[PDB]
């Protein structure tokens, strides 16, 4: 069989140098003239830039003189002038080139940062660039005489040393020098001489130099390039339409800016290649070729130079490389998009959850073909330029039409900053009149969206695929848990808790008080007639379920002691439940656990609909409540200006204290601070105990008192809004403000806001309402520069592997921080898998047989036994390769099954961390990175290198060693430390490997090292963790065992028999390959390495795909460095298929790619 | 500093500047050079009868009096005569070759000498001449590489009976008997080395030199030809200086200031070429003339992206200068009208020559916000046919397509060929008459009433739709 010729479909994709002759293959003709278009028939100049001799027609299948002119001619290359007709497409796709008179050095390997011309003849740049600009001459092939090969000579020395050996020796000067250098240089034969130089000579500054070298010949040996190339004899030259000359308005031209450059180049070739022939002196055509050189280079990269600025406008003209570039790190903005739109967002609690409300003026735009489709599907149109005229004329007819075309049909909705994959959601379309997007209250939460006027756009779902795409993973109904940590994302908002809330609480006595009903039916028409309080305390019928059976549903009847309104919330709630949870007052937390519960005991689709019907019932009855806001509802404290005068009185004393000199005057600055911070204290929980209880109503007796029904309490007890932080500051004082020093003000704001400010406290409240916002801007900026490093580093990963069977793990239990169970270990462990089975307290007893998903029962047989701590898979254990095992991972998803094979997590995972990222203020959200970046830190402790006995030998010289010593092993290790920082270790006492041998923090590298994987793996995960839960962030460690297992993706060798010793490279590797020495060709040995700690920034940095790489690290660099080696892009990763546009390989894709990439390295 | 400015000022600052004097030693060995050539070329037999061949193509109409000679030292009618002269000094010289031929072969070349040749010729002898060498070369290297590296036989005794001769045999076969270690290894390539002896001793026939002579002469000639490119380079050298103060004149023009003094730097290695110190005239100021010429010629050339005649660039300058008299003089600025008036020329010109007087503009020119919103980014594609139509047109094919076949095939046959319709061309009425044998009037009848019968609805309906 053939292989194949033409068009099939690639995969990889190879970088290299370029022949002159390989430039060649590209051109359809020696671009000869610096002209461009005629000036009159503004007609294109042959042959200059813009030509249809060699790069296409300016007009569709027709010839350019015009002899031609008829569609059916095509393969006719026209008699008069040279034209093939074809579709003015070409003139985008067909190159050309230039043939350079004197050779001229591409600047890329020139300067780009590490000289690769340089260092590949191992000659020093400021040398070869002297040999061009022909300030000096330089040897080649020296022969033997006198000089070195790569010596260089000057003008008067040259001369002295021909006079010498006239022939047998030889130098010259310019590119062409260059150019010979590297032609004559064997790379094969520097190959076996560096060889010998490494063994012979034993230097750590001599081998070390030497290794680095061999290693990168070899590579341009096996590279497949030849050095000369790097020296230009031809240049190509771009499409033109690429770089077009088209008009404007009013008729002036405007063009691309390579046309300023190419024609320089063009121009400054030319004159030279007359200076030739006229012999003019040295003098001048060195002049011309140096001007030659630099109009190219120009042309190239601008910049690397002195920068040539374009004709007339002092702005300087984009060159080729500033055309890759696009956009500190890169981002990207790009590719706009046909069938999208969008609006201002307004409401629709009327909607079920799986829709949204789109205006029929949308709609008639955005599915505009499908209609025209649809309208002559049936017949109502005789074509579709009939239906373009009929949509167009807005007929009756289409509406009908639409409706149909647009029904099972979902679109997608997103909002400004896509942070969690939740900020695009597919919803199906329900019609609108209006111009606004109305958006389901309860997804209003997951894409952060206010209605104050913020806009959304839609999409249209075109290809099958992506409807169904839309409708199996990004509809609304998929997502109502919450990816970063499994409680529901979709739980009821404000207004709609208030309403459950105040529907089920109850109050002392009320209208119903007391009386009996057959079930919450008759709850209902007992409330809607007018007869009960909702909330009033009664004894009601009601039957509830328990499924508690092997899978099927128990009922229990019986009289339970409720209110009204709990009653007629029964009637929502699906089966299985139980009463007891809508027993209670129901606030915004019990609101959505009730959800969450549901869902993990009925499944998603009853999930579903109860939350809609929570939804609407809760904005029903808080429609029913009444509850509103006036000045009467935010209470003062009475004792109010008694407490300060108190405190007031308290600084008159620490002042009588200081003007007498007993105290100091900062001793008495934090003292007075102490009393304010105080009063307000006393300030605050009086309201509070005030506002709180404070209603005190009577039940046939006398007195009673209970919770507020105050319409502004209801509010934050319930949790719909408010919080009493915030409510301080309307009744009690609203506390100390600070300078914009940080020094926070000895006399507090000491007016709330029920009360005016005056002048100065609303002035002092300035400061930190500006640095607020302004605050809060930056930590946008911050956030989202982390989030974008974490999937710079995390991206490609991806669950391939199903079971990776490892026993591994790591071990978790509560996080207990000094004082009480910070966090708990349910939470730590749930949906994550066993490492090992777990035993009750006595054995033999397997309570979770080894690798069981310790799903929410378990959890709780686990809770019901005392159980301790838990081993668990971490993604950062897990003996799969290239991916992530399934099992190790965990289960999580908005979907509350095991993870499925092929979701790419390592996203998922950067997301979720770095989306909450916006809330956090050593400590803050600059903590975390120092974290993920693996900073060491300033005055760091240091730690046992070894276990053993230790003491100190020498003295201070700045340093006095320290010198373990082990029992059994060798005494070698001797570590100085400087005596100037106070130790901790006992001097004559034995330390354990990764002990405190001084105090303060440690380098997570330390704890790498010295104390293990899972060790710094828990270092992480629990330090980060410490700030986002100090600040009520929830995110499963899930999340940051990615990234861990990200950080530590490389390691360093340490024994010999297949790979470079001190190489670092990928674990991977060796994982396999030490696996495939161990029963392969020789032991051979082998190796042993070490794992290594990168920070993400660093880790990311090191990529396969050079493609990738281009993405977000510099390209020009990136480029070069890749292309000397011509480097095989296999493509394999994610960022690199999309900017390729292929399919993802993960998700749908990913059964593509393996399905795919099994075709390849195959028969 | 790489800035090329730089390494060029410093390169041409080493240069010394020429005495008053000094331009006169430089001036002088270039004469010298060239009369060298002049003569060298002179003594050339084959480069004489040239001329006469040349000329005879002249009188006969297959050339050009203007495209052989440049006029003489000293019309028409005075040419035909010099010529004979020349003719004629060469037709005795010719048949004198019996010694005091040298007397006639020096007096030959004298006439000869008054000819002022067009460069181009001039350079064509100089070309037969040294090609005519490059055969000598060809088969003198011919003849020691069959000696020496191949027949093993020494450069030292093969170079001892060759001087005065290399064309008969006293060095080819009469040397090969002296016995020498050398002499008997000679005879295996005998064929090889007296065969191709047949190009070398016809040169002596062609030119109707001797082996001896011919290389003599281009010899003596490439010294002088050294000679002066050797002066006329150093004296360009001398003179750089002066290019970059009159080009530090015409920056801004839309030319790099190097790009200026390259040109420039042309002019001066021009006006090296066609100067004479003999006419007193300072080379200082009679090179500022080229040279200015030269820049000029250059920007007005190649400075713009859209390339304009010379003529316009001129026409154009004029009317900033107007404007100028009149800018303050009309307390604003004359009507587009009123230079039109002040110009010598159709005056509505003015709007068509201030128009292709724009330059283009950056497509990458920022634009509001300065924000990467380029214009470019504005620039919308117009070769682009848009899909409501690329469908539109899918369309018309099948409806036409449908329409023509609900007919009668030969209504069809007869409305697919009278319009372009899935064929090449479309025919002629008579073209289509005569494919059918049934023709004329006739075929313009079937087809009316097919238009006819596509005219009216079941078939009229869907069509109809297409037109907007
Ligand atoms: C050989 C080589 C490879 C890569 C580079 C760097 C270029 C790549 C393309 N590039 C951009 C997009 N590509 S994309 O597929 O459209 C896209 C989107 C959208 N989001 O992520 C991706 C990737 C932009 O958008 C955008 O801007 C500019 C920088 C240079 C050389
Ligand atoms: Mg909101
Ligand atoms: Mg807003
Ligand atoms: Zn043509
Ligand atoms: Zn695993």
């Amino acid at each position: 069989l053939k292989a194949q010729t033409k068009t099939e479909e690639f995969d990889a994709i190879k970088i290299a140098l370029a022949s002159p002759d390989m430039i060649r293959s590209w051109s359809f003709g020696e671009v000869k003239k610096p002209e461009t278009i005629n000036y009159r028939t503004f007609k294109p100049e042959r042959d200059g830039l813009f030509c249809a001799r060699i790069f296409g027609p300016v007009k569709d299948y027709e010839c350019l003189c015009g002899k031609y002119k008829r569609l059916k001619h095509r393969g006719v290359i026209c008699e008069k002038c040279g034209v093939e007709v074809t579709q003015t497409k070409v003139r985008r796709e067909r190159m050309g080139h230039i043939e350079l008179a004197s050779p001229t050095a591409h600047i890329w390997f020139l300067k780009s940062l590490p000289s690769r011309i340089g260092l590949l003849l191992d000659m020093p740049l400021r040398d070869i660039e002297r040999v061009l600009y022909f300030e000096s001459y330089v040897v080649i092939e020296g022969g033997m005489t006198n000089l070195e090969r790569q010596q260089i000579l000057t003008e008067e020395q040259y001369l002295d040393a021909l006079e010498e050996f006239g022939d047998e020796f030889d130098a010259k000067m310019g590119a062409e020098a260059i150019q010979a250098l590297l032609k004559s240089m064997d790379l094969e034969q520097e190959c076996e001489q560096l060889r010998e130089e490494l063994n012979e000579t034993n230097s750590e500054t001599k081998r070390k130099k030497l290794t680095k070298r061999i290693k990168l010949l070899e590579a341009f040996v096996q590279s497949g390039n030849k050095p000369e190339w790097m020296i230009l004899t031809v240049l190509p030259v771009l499409p033109p339409d690429l770089r077009p000359l088209v008009p404007l308005d009013g008729g002036r031209f405007a063009t691309s800016d390579l046309n300023d450059l190419y024609r320089r180049v063009i121009n400054r070739n030319n004159r030279l290649k007359r200076l030739l022939d006229l012999a003019a002196p040295d003098i001048i055509v060195r002049n011309e070729k140096r001007m030659l050189q630099e109009a190219v280079d120009a042309l190239l990269d601008n910049g690397r130079r002195g920068r040539a600025i374009t004709g007339s406008n002092k702005r300087p003209l984009k060159s080729l490389a500033d055309m890759i570039k696009g956009k500190f790190r890169q981002n990207l903005l790009g590719k706009r998009v046909d069938y999208s739109g969008r609006s201002v967002i307004t409401v629709g609690p009327y909607l079920r959850l799986h829709q949204c409300g789109l205006p029929k003026k949308m709609a008639l735009e955005l599915f505009k073909p499908f209609i025209y489709g649809k309208l002559e599907l049936r017949g109502l149109a005789t074509t579709i330029k009939a239906a373009k005229k009929m949509v167009e004329r807005e007929e009756a007819v289409v509406w009908d039409i639409l409706d149909e075309v647009i029904r099972e049909h979902p679109v997608l909705l997103n909002r400004a900053p896509t942070l969690h994959r939740l900020g695009i959601q597919a919803f199906e379309p329900v019609l609108i009149e209006g111009k606004a997007i109305q958006l389901h209250p309860l997804v209003c939460a997951a894409y952060n969206a206010d209605f104050d006027g913020d806009q959304m756009a839609v999409h249209v779902p075109l290809t099958l695929e992506a409807q169904l795409e839309a409708r199996a993973l990004m509809m609304s109904t998929n997502n109502i848990l919450s990816p970063a940590n499994g409680e529901p994302i979709i739980v009821p908002s404000q207004d709609v808790v208030l309403g459950l809330y105040y529907m089920t609480r109850d109050c002392v006595n009320a209208k119903g008080e007391g009386m009996v009903l057959t079930g919450p039916k008759e709850a209902e028409r007992l409330y809607r007639s007018g007869l009960a309080s909702l909330h009033a305390r009664v004894k009601v019928r009601i039957t509830e379920y328990e499924k508690d059976a092997n899978g099927e549903l128990v009922a229990k009847t019986s009289l339970k002691d409720t209110t009204v309104g709990r009653a007629i919330l029964w009637m929502i709630v699906p089966k299985g439940l139980p009463y007891s949870i809508v027993n209670q007052a129901l606030g915004k937390k019990a609101i959505s656990k009730m959800l969450n519960t549901c869902y993990r005991i009925l499944g998603l689709k009853p999930t579903v609909i109860f939350a809609d019907q929570i939804m609407y019932t809760g904005f029903a009855y808080a429609a029913r409540s009444g509850a509103s806001v006036g000045i009467d509802d935010m209470v003062i404290p009475e004792k109010k200006h008694e407490i300060i005068s108190e405190a007031e009185a308290e600084v008159a004393e620490i002042q009588e204290q200081f003007q007498s000199g007993l105290v100091t005057a900062g001793e008495r600055y934090n003292k007075v601070i102490d009393i304010w911070a105080a009063a307000n204290d006393r300030v605050s929980k009086a309201m509070m105990d005030n506002l709180q209880t404070e209603t005190v109503i009577n039940r046939d007796g006398q007195e009673e008192k209970q919770v507020s029904f105050n319409s502004i309490y209801m509010m934050a007890d319930s949790g719909a809004r408010g919080s009493a932080a915030q409510i301080r500051q309307l009744a009690g004082m609203r506390g100390l403000m600070a300078k914009p020093d940080g020094s926070i003000i000895e006399t507090p704001i000491t007016a709330n806001f029920r009360e005016g400010l005056n002048v100065l406290q609303y002035f002092i409240s300035t400061h930190g309402a500006r640095k607020g916002l302004a605050d809060t801007a930056l930590k946008t900026a911050n956030s989202g520069y982390l989030t974008r490093r974490l999937v710079d580093v995390a991206q490609d990963l991806v669950v391939t592997e199903d079971d990776c069977g490892t026993h591994e793990g790591i071990m978790m239990t509560p996080v207990i921080e000094g004082g009480d169970v910070k966090e708990p270990l349910r939470d730590r462990v749930l949906g994550r898998v066993t490492a090992e089975d777990v035993l009750k307290p006595g054995t033999a007893d397997i309570l979770v047989p080894r690798n069981t998903l310790l799903h929410e029962q378990w959890c709780d047989l686990l809770e019901e036994n005392s159980v301790d701590a838990v081993k668990v898979r971490s993604v950062v254990s897990c003996d799969t390769d290239f991916g992530v095992c399934a099992h190790c991972y965990g289960r999580d998803l908005a979907r509350g099954h095991i993870i499925n094979k092929g979701e790419a997590i390592g996203v998922i995972a950067a997301q979720s961390i770095g989306e909450p990222g916006t809330q956090l203020t050593t400590g803050g959200l600059p903590r975390v990175a120092d974290l993920f970046e693996a900073r060491r830190p300033k005055e760091p402790a240091i730690l046992a290198e070894i276990s053993g006995i230790v003491s100190f030998g020498k003295e201070t010289k700045g340093k006095r060693r320290l010198v373990i010593t082990p029992v059994d092993g060798s005494d070698p290790y001797e570590e100085m430390i400087p005596k100037w920082r106070q130790l901790n270790v006992f001097e004559g006492e034995r330390v354990e490997r990764g002990d405190v041998i001084s105090d303060g923090p440690e380098a997570p590298h330390d704890i790498l090292r010295l104390r293990g994987v899972h060790a710094v793996t828990r270092y992480i995960v629990n330090e980060v963790q410490d700030v986002y839960r100090l600040q009520g962030v929830k995110i499963n460690d899930k999340h940051i065992e990615v990234i861990v297992r990200q950080m530590l993706r490389k390691a360093t060798i340490v024994n010999a028999g297949s790979s470079d010793f001190l190489e670092g490279e990928q674990v991977e590797y060796s994982r396999v390959k030490i696996a495939n020495r161990e029963l392969e060709a020789n032991g051979k040995v082998g190796a042993t390495y070490s794992r290594d700690l990168l920070g993400i920034t660093k880790a990311s940095l090191a990529t396969e795909s050079f493609i990738s790489a281009a993405s977000f690290q510099e390209t020009t660099r990136v480029l070069t460095e890749a292309a000397v080696a011509g480097k095989r892009d296999e493509l394999r990763g994610l960022k690199e298929n999309v900017i390729v546009g292929r399919l993802i390989p993960a998700g749908t894709g990913y059964a593509y790619h393996q399905d795919r990439m099994r075709r390849r390295a195959a028969g | 500093t790489t800035d090329p400015v730089r390494m060029y000022m410093r390169e041409m600052g080493t240069v010394e500047l020429l005495t008053r004097e000094g331009e006169i030693d430089i001036a002088k060995r270039i004469e010298d050079g060239i009369n060298q050539v002049q003569c060298s070329v002179a003594e050339y037999p084959e480069a004489i009868t040239y001329l006469l061949e040349q000329y005879d193509r002249v009188e006969a109409e297959e050339a050009r009096l203007s495209d052989l000679i440049t006029g003489f030292v000293d019309d028409p009618e005075l040419a035909r005569e010099k010529f004979a002269e020349l003719r004629a000094q060469y037709v005795v010289t010719r048949d004198t070759i019996k010694a005091t031929a040298q007397e006639e072969i020096l007096k030959l070349s004298e006439v000869f000498k008054q000819f002022r040749l067009v460069p181009k010729q001039f350079d064509y002898l100089v070309n037969s001449m040294r090609v005519m060498m490059d055969r000598v070369r060809t088969q003198e290297r011919l003849i020691m590489k069959l000696c020496v590296e191949q027949c093993k036989m020494p450069k030292k005794n093969f170079i001892t009976l060759f001087t005065g001769n290399e064309t008969s045999d006293t060095w080819f076969n009469a040397a090969i008997a002296m016995n020498k270690p050398w002499s008997e290894k000679l005879h295996d390539v005998s064929e090889e080395v007296h065969r191709a002896l047949q190009k070398l001793q016809q040169i002596e026939e062609e030119t109707g030199l001797t082996i001896e002579q011919v290389k003599d002469i281009n010899r003596r000639m490439s010294i002088g030809e050294a000679k002066a490119r050797r002066a006329k380079k150093e004296m360009v050298e001398a003179n750089l200086r002066l290019v970059i103060s009159i080009a530090k004149k015409y920056t801004n023009r839309g030319l790099q200031f190097l790009d200026l003094i390259q040109e420039g730097n042309i002019g001066l290695m021009k006006a090296v070429d066609k100067f004479e110190y003999r006419r007193g005239y300072k080379f200082s100021t009679y090179a500022t003339w080229w040279i200015r010429q030269a820049i000029t010629r250059s920007i007005a050339d190649q400075a713009r992206t859209i390339r304009i005649p010379v003529h316009m660039i001129e026409t154009i300058n004029k009317l900033n200068r107007i404007s100028r008299q009149m800018l303050q003089e009309m307390g604003r600025e004359p009507t587009p009208e009123e230079l039109a008036e002040r110009m010598l020329m159709p005056e509505d010109k003015i709007r068509k020559v201030l128009k292709i007087a724009k330059e283009p503009i950056s497509m990458e020119t920022p634009i509001g916000d300065d924000e990467d919103s380029h214009l470019g980014d504005f620039i919308e594609d117009t070769t682009l046919e848009l899909p409501l139509d690329s469908a539109t047109t899918e369309s018309l094919r099948a409806a036409t397509h449908d329409v023509l076949a609900g007919l009668t095939a030969r209504e069809a046959k007869v409305l697919r060929m009278r319009f372009g319709i899935d064929m090449n061309t479309d025919y002629t009425l008579e073209e289509v008459g005569k494919q059918f044998d049934v023709t004329r009037e006739r075929i313009r009848q079937i087809e009316a009433k097919a238009l006819r019968k596509l005219r009216h609805p079941s078939r009229s309906e869907v069509l109809r739709s297409f037109l907007d």
